[PDB]
């Protein structure tokens, strides 16, 4: 069900978070590049070269998947700095909260074995290893 | 016993308070937050109160949802949870969160003894069912025997906890 199909239950390792079906999950914090002030070749070569990486991916049933998430970041403090001065200069910038984009983007990817006893743990430890030297 | 370690609580023993002015029944008054979480006291009478506590009507018509509440003050609505999975660790800051607690809530813990035949069974039937435990990073293996050593010596003795909000 949408639910209940119960694709989160942990029984492999730190990295890795398993399935039902021995469906093993790991995932990846992305920060990334400044593209907004970089060179458009040199961003084109690093999509190569992180190419050229992906061709090092088998395809023995592993996928990847990518979540970009746009969120308000709201939870900064916007605090007192527990003096005069400083906190007076803190109002006179916190004037300048009105809007203006409080809202920050982030870049996930999750790693996903799929494998088509002792041939899940076999198999659990062939997607450790692998998935060791994927996230060196 | 327990006036002996609450001395420094501040504690008080309930239903001394009974038999003022017209023969009033003072714990009763507490079970009536339990009822329905009005203040209202119930004196003694020739009946049982179980057939006359529930003043104030609570309903059970959301299966599972959020129920409701019949008083003379008003309707109310009310929710409940249980709790289970309980991470053996105590910390010291547990469930003092609830100091502004938005919620009207009430918060039933509750615990039976344990025979210690009964408890010799349940530990050992937690050794059998739970140190089976495939490669946890926790060191859950090294409780479950320590609280048998522990029942032994009467420290950690056990009992049928359980809890609603």
């Amino acid at each position: 069900p949408v639910g209940q199909f119960i694709p989160y239950s942990h029984h492999v390792t730190d990295t890795i978070i398993s399935t039902k079906n021995a469906e093993y999950l790991s995932v990846w914090k992305i920060d990334g590049r400044s593209h907004q002030s970089a060179s458009e070749a040199d961003v084109f070569q690093w999509i190569r070269e992180l190419n050229n990486t992906l061709r090092g991916i088998s395809s023995a049933n592993l996928s990847l998947w990518t979540h970009i998430v746009r969120r308000r970041v709201y939870e900064y403090p916007d605090a007192e700095f527990d003096n005069v001065f400083c906190r007076q200069l803190d109002e006179k910038y916190r004037e300048s909260f009105t809007g203006y984009n409080l809202m920050v983007n982030d870049l996930y990817l999750t790693v996903v074995y799929r494998p088509v006893p002792d041939q899940k743990k076999h198999r659990q430890e062939s997607c450790i290893k692998a998935l060791e030297d994927i996230n060196r | 016993t327990l006036g002996q370690s609450f001395k420094r609580y501040g504690a008080e023993l309930l239903s001394v308070y009974e038999k003022g002015g017209h023969a009033f029944s003072a714990p009763l008054e507490f079970l009536a937050r339990l009822v329905n979480g009005e203040h209202i006291p119930m004196p003694i009478c020739r009946d049982r109160f179980s057939d006359y506590m529930a003043v104030n009507r609570p309903m059970f018509s959301k299966w599972g949802e959020v129920g409701e509440l019949r008083s003379l003050t008003g309707l109310r609505r009310f929710g409940m949870l249980e709790i289970r999975e309980y991470d053996d660790a105590t910390e010291p800051g547990q469930l003092n969160v609830l100091l502004e607690s938005d919620y009207e809530f009430v918060l039933t813990h509750s615990f039976s003894v344990l025979s210690r035949p009964a408890a010799k069974e349940y530990l050992q039937r937690h050794q059998k069912n739970l140190i089976d435990a495939r490669d946890v990073a926790t060191d859950q293996i090294e409780e479950i025997d320590e609280a048998l050593n522990q029942l032994i010596s009467g420290h950690f003795v056990m009992g049928e906890h359980h809890c609603t909000l």
